[PDB]
Formats: structure tokens, C-alpha cells, sequence
């Protein structure tokens, strides 16, 4: 689909004024699938939390999954961005949605070391969720070796 | 396979770069630079050399969801802190300096071709993509960003690896300034631009053959930098302007800048 | 520092080259092959880098206390039991074969660049240091070693790969004999040597632009290699005459030889 | 030096002639010291035993030894050049000597493997002394797992 790689493209490099463009003077619908059948919300560029947003404005799905079960969520859990993490779940994004190996958001902070993201999420987030290795945030945290993490899920 | 394409980055200089999944081991997006023939910390790392058909290859590459520019457009007012810029600066100089040496000259150090991770590690890259700025104010016009470019390619003399050191004082700049340092949308007037600030080198600095005798252009000038990258330090001062130096023979190494004072 | 010179083995194509000290760890004798520049059994292992000036490196090498004519020239008056042959013949070509792939051409294939352990292990090495031969008989003359260049060079027409196993042919015969195959004492002089033997191929076989042309030599027989490579078997004969062809394109692989029924 | 670089040159390369030319129509003193201040036995081409041979004829002190404490013995025998370990040996050669970090010939030997040579030094060497990591010929055999050395050094 076309406009699905016209406004995924942008989102993916992180051209806000594209994807603002393309969503406005343009009229995209946000969940429009590109030629991989993947929306823009969920290959955007995780970092660039105003695509997110702009995105998740004019409407986007936020939950949404990948082939593998992954989302928008452990994307960006995964990846760090918090900043976004938040966006996401402040638009009814559920944090607690397993990927395909088990392992849900705050499993991939944790083995990551996103100590604030694992901080925002442990509160929300299932910490019993067993990851695909049987293990739970917690006994990850513990099989890493994070301190600091294995602290905030303590709670 | 072992990695599943989620869409088109974009198309440019080299084909067309995608972003996947590196299902492989599990996770983790990727950058997919499609090649047809017939270690670093601050580089991004090739992955994987897919043979396509037995020649069709398949690079794998590192891959980052954040460059320079979304994070620098996303800082809080007051902006990126000393010690962070001093920071990025200082990787942005270490990968290039490996780069440089091993015989490599990136060419392309735009802040799009500039990598930072979550954590503010810097990774170099070079997906050849352009990017096309409308322009402000009436006589709107395209251009596509050459903001980065140095004199001695502007002029078309020279090509050669302080070519790179250039587009990083431009950088360093942005990163003080969060907006680009030098924004004109013609070669001759983006050489406008570089002059009113650096000033109109002496006769022996500017290069022969050259389509744009120093002639060309007025000598107007050569303003203290510091009204432009503001609030930089001294020994910050030192360094940009050791980038920025039109004469690329006098013209910092980024070796010799990373030996710089600014990182004591 | 982390190495001990104790000697310029000697100096030559690749600078000075030295015999020095692993005490890095302990012992073992390693050779320096100094450098400005502005895996595998059979093949020396480069050690490391040193940087001498931040440039100046320092090559540290694998490096071995025998080298293939020591040993032949030092085993007993029956000579190089078959096996061992086919044997250091195989690893040589193993190792060939390994520098070829990895598009690397050796050029010098001579027996001092061919080291051969106590064990028995073949490494190959490339010090392009020379050997100068002084004549035997009235009216004496010296010459470096090119008793082992193929025709493509000695007719400076080719110096593709193939040029190696020219070389190998060459060592392979000088295994059986203990005493190097054709050795003469000028380009066309050696030319000679190798046509008495090999004998004058065709027409079509000698390439155009070259100074020496075909009509500059005699037809004179083909002799039997093996009345000269004594002692040879028919399996090897096969081997050796494929390695000693010389039209190039028409000249044995070091792959191919290495799959060749004398390693059976 | 001058000479001591031409001759451990030659010798290094295993170049006999040159070897017995330097030495013979030349008279350069065996012992004569490179510009590193080694003698050729010591850094000569340890497999070229005609080389060892004609340097210990024309006179060349074989017991001379490293920064390291090292010495011919230590590097033919490391080597496995036993030919060259007994023409150094035939000529005086001390077997016994220890090294900078007190591994002897025959501790060497046992290290690199060299069955015949360890049971050539064996006879003449003392198993007592003790390597830099305390152990002696056999319990470095044994460290190592050398059956047929441990064999030859049992007697």
C-alpha cells in the first residue's frame, strides 16, 4: 500500500513534518499498512516521541501487534524511550500484553537495563508474567544482575 | 528467514534502506541495505551479509531509534547539558577518528547520519538519504541539507578527509545551538553564509581553478563565532573554530581534536 | 616492552626484518616486519600491531627456526620419505589454496619462504628478502633466485594466480630432488632451462606483446620430467607437469590440485 | 656491530655458506656481537644444525645466555631441534641451566612436546628443579598430560 510507505517511511526516519504532513494536508489514516502490512505507529521511529504522538492523535491504534506478538510497547521499552513508553501507554497502549516468546515490556527493560522504564512499569505491569525462559521480571532481573532493577521490583 | 523487514526507511544514494526484525536471536530492529557486486562502539555495526542469490547481498546493520536531531529537537529549553554535549562531541570525534584511519572518509556527516541511543551513545551512519527543506519566508525554495558541507566540496577543489572535521564543527555548533549553523539553499550562497561568519579568507587560503574566485565574494567581516553558537565555553570555542577553519590543510584532525583541551 | 629484538634476520622487499623475543607471554622467537604507512595452520599467524608512533606499526609474526631447504638439505642420502612429500606438498597447497581464496597472490614462492617445523607443520611467509646465487663453472655469475618465477613473469605477460602454482610445480620437483629444478641466470637463460624440459609449447600457448617470442627458442624434445624429478611417482607426475604448464589458463588450481588423486 | 650483524644475519637465515664465508675468508669472531649484543649461536636458524656445527667449530661460547636468561639450549630444545640440542650439547653445552623464570631445557621440552628431546635432556637433567610455577619436568608432564613423557621422566 502506498501511503501505507509513504507515511510509515516518514514516521520510520523520524520526519515529523512528513508524517504531520501526510496525516493532514495529505488526509493518511494513521493505521494505513505499508507493502509489509505494518502501521507507522509501529515502526516509527521509537525515539521521536512527537511521531508518536502526532500519531496517536489523529487516532493510530495502539495496540497492535508484530508477526513475533511485539509492539508498540516493547519497542519502545526495549529501546529506552520512556518519553514515548508513556505516550504510547497514556493512550490506552496496555503494558501488559505478552510478545510472542512470553516476555512482556518490563521483561525486555529489564534485560535491556532501562532502569526508569522498568521503574514505570513495575507498578502497572504483571511482574508474575513468566518469560519464555520461565523467568519473571523479577527472577530476570535477578539472573542479570541489576541491582538497582531488582530494587524497584522488590515493591 | 532470520530477520523480518517491517518497512522502508527510505530510498537514497544507497538503494533503499529497511528496518527489521532480528528475529535471529530475537528483538531488536535492524537496518537492511540491499547490494548487488556483479570494532567500534561509536560506529554502527555491520551484522550480517545475506547472499540473496549466488552476487545479491544483504547488509545487516546496527540500527538506532533516535538520531542527533530528534533528540536535540526534543531537549528542554534550556538545552543539551555541557558535559553531555561535551559528551556526544567526544564520541562523535572518537568513531570518526577510527573511521579516518583504516582509510575511510564518511563524506555524509549530517545529524540524520548521527545515531544516539536512549542510554547517549553515539553510533555514525550513512544510509545516503537525503532530506528536503522548504524554505522560510517568501521566495520559498527547496533545498536539500548541504548545510553540512564543507568549502573545499562547495568550491568542488577538494574531497579530502578534513572534509569530514567541517560537517563536525557544523555539528558541534547544533549542538549548542539546536538549529543548524549554516543554512543557504545554493552552493554559492551557502559559501555566503560560511563568510559572513568565518569571514572572507585571505587570497592564500582560497584554492586555483575553483568556479568561485575569492573574488566572488565580499570580505565582510569575520564575526565572533559566539554570537552564533551561543554559550559555548573557550576551549569549546578553540575546537569549533579549529573545525571550521575554510583552509582545510589548516584545518584540525579528528585525532588531534580529540587530543583537544575541550576534553581535559 | 613486550618483545626483545635480537637480530635483523635481514632487509630486503618488505624493509628490515627481525628475530625477536615472545617474552609477551615467554620464549618463543617472533619475527618484526617494520611498517609507515602515511585462520590458518599452514600460513605464519600475525601476532599483533605495534604502534610506534601515533604512523608506524610493527608487525609481530609467527615465525619458525627451519625453513623448508635446511630441512632437505639436512635429511638423510635416501631422501624425503614419500608420505612426508605428499604430505608437506599437501599443506603447502592447503595453505596456497587458503592465501589464493581471500584473494591474496603469494609472488614469491620460493623454499626460504617455506617453513617447515620440527614437527613438520608448513607455514607459508613472504619476508622478500633475496638470495643471491653465485655460479658454478669458469664462467661464473651471480643471480637471485627467479628459479622459481613462472613464465607469464620471466615473459612479463601474466602474474595471475596461477603464477604460484608454477612456483609449487617448482618445490614439489625440489622435494623429490633436493636440488632446485631449473636454474638459470638470466630471464631468458631461465627460460631455456625450463623449455629443455617442459619443451616448446605451441604456438598458441606463447602470448603476443612479450619481447621473447616463440620463434626466439628451439623446439628441442619434451623430455620426461621424471628423468630429472627422480624417483617421482605416475600419480605425482600428473600433479607436478600440472603445476609445470606454461600456458597459465591451462595450469592446475591450487583447489584443484589439492583434490588432485595424489591425495588419494 | 658490523660483522656481529653480518654473521647472525646469515646464521638467523640459515645461510650456511655465508656462515662458513664470514667466518673462514672473512675471520669474523664467532662470538662477535650484533648490534643487539647477541652472538649468532644464539639467534641463529635453530634447524640449521650445519650452521650450530660450524659456528661451535670455529670456536662460539655455547653457554651464553638471554636478557631472559635464555640460551641456546633453552631455544633448540623449545625448538625441538635435537640435532642442533646435541651438537650444542657435544660441544659443552650446559644442560641444566635455568632460565629467567626457572624453566629448564627439558622444561621446555615437556611444555612444547618434544618427546625425543625430553627423553634425550631427561638422562642428564635435573627433574628436581622446580619451574617459575614451581613444578618440576614430571609434574608439569603430568600438569600437562604428556603420557609418554611422564613415562620417560618415571626413570
Amino acid at each position: 500500500v502506498r501511503a501505507g510507505d509513504r507515511l510509515s517511511g516518514a514516521a520510520a526516519r523520524g520526519d515529523v513534518q512528513e508524517v504531520r504532513r501526510l496525516l493532514h494536508r495529505e488526509l493518511v489514516h494513521p493505521d494505513a499498512l505499508n507493502r509489509f502490512g505494518k502501521t507507522a505507529l509501529q515502526v516509527m521511529m521509537f525515539g521521536s516521541t512527537a511521531i508518536a504522538l502526532e500519531l496517536l492523535k489523529q487516532g493510530a491504534s495502539p495496540n497492535v501487534q508484530d508477526t513475533s506478538g511485539t509492539s508498540p510497547v516493547h519497542d519502545a521499552a526495549r529501546t529506552g524511550f520512556l518519553d514515548t513508553l508513556k505516550v504510547l501507554v497514556e493512550h490506552g497502549a496496555d503494558v501488559n500484553v505478552p510478545d510472542g516468546t512470553g516476555a512482556l515490556p518490563i521483561h525486555l527493560a529489564v534485560q535491556e537495563g532501562h532502569t526508569a522504564v522498568v521503574s514505570f512499569l513495575a507498578a502497572e505491569s504483571d511482574l508474575h508474567r513468566r518469560d519464555a525462559r520461565g523467568l519473571t521480571p523479577l527472577e530476570l532481573a535477578l539472573q542479570r544482575g541489576a541491582q538497582d532493577l531488582v530494587d524497584i521490583l522488590q515493591g | 528467514q532470520q530477520y523480518e523487514c517491517v518497512a522502508e526507511i527510505g530510498e537514497g544514494a544507497y538503494g533503499k534502506v529497511f528496518k527489521a526484525r532480528d528475529l535471529k536471536n530475537g528483538g531488536r530492529f535492524v537496518a537492511l541495505k540491499r547490494v548487488r557486486v556483479q570494532e567500534h562502539p561509536n560506529v554502527v555495526r555491520l551484522f550480517d551479509v545475506c547472499t540473496v542469490s549466488r552476487t545479491k547481498l544483504t547488509l545487516v546493520f546496527e540500527h538506532v531509534d533516535q538520531d542527533l536531531t530528534t533528540y536535540l529537537d526534543k531537549v528542554p529549553e534550556p538545552g543539551v547539558p555541557t558535559e553531555t554535549i561535551k559528551d556526544m562531541m567526544f564520541q562523535l570525534l572518537r568513531g570518526l577518528d577510527f573511521l579516518h584511519s583504516h582509510r575511510v572518509v564518511h563524506r555524509d556527516l549530517k545529524p540524520q547520519n548521527i545515531l544516539v541511543t536512549s542510554s547517549g551513545q553515539i553510533k555514525l551512519a550513512d544510509f545516503g538519504l537525503a532530506r528536503i527543506y522548504s524554505f522560510q519566508m517568501a521566495l520559498t525554495s527547496v533545498v536539500v541539507t548541504l548545510w553540512y558541507r564543507a568549502p573545499e566540496v562547495l568550491l568542488q577543489s577538494s574531497y579530502a578527509t578534513p572534509v569530514d572535521l567541517w560537517s563536525v564543527g557544523c555539528i558541534f555548533a547544533e549542538m549548542f545551538r539546536r538549529k543548524p549553523l549554516f543554512r543557504g539553499s545554493s552552493d554559492v550562497d551557502q559559501l555566503g553564509k560560511i563568510l559572513d561568519v568565518i569571514g572572507l579568507p585571505g587570497e592564500e587560503d582560497w584554492p586555483r581553478d575553483v568556479a568561485l574566485p575569492r573574488q566572488a565574494f565580499h570580505s565582510k567581516s569575520a564575526q565572533p563565532i559566539e554570537k552564533f553558537v551561543t554559550d559555548i565555553d573557550e576551549l569549546g570555542k578553540d575546537l569549533l573554530l579549529k573545525c571550521l577553519t575554510f583552509n582545510p590543510a589548516k584545518r584540525i584532525s579528528a585525532y588531534s581534536a580529540l587530543s583537544h583541551p575541550y576534553f581535559q
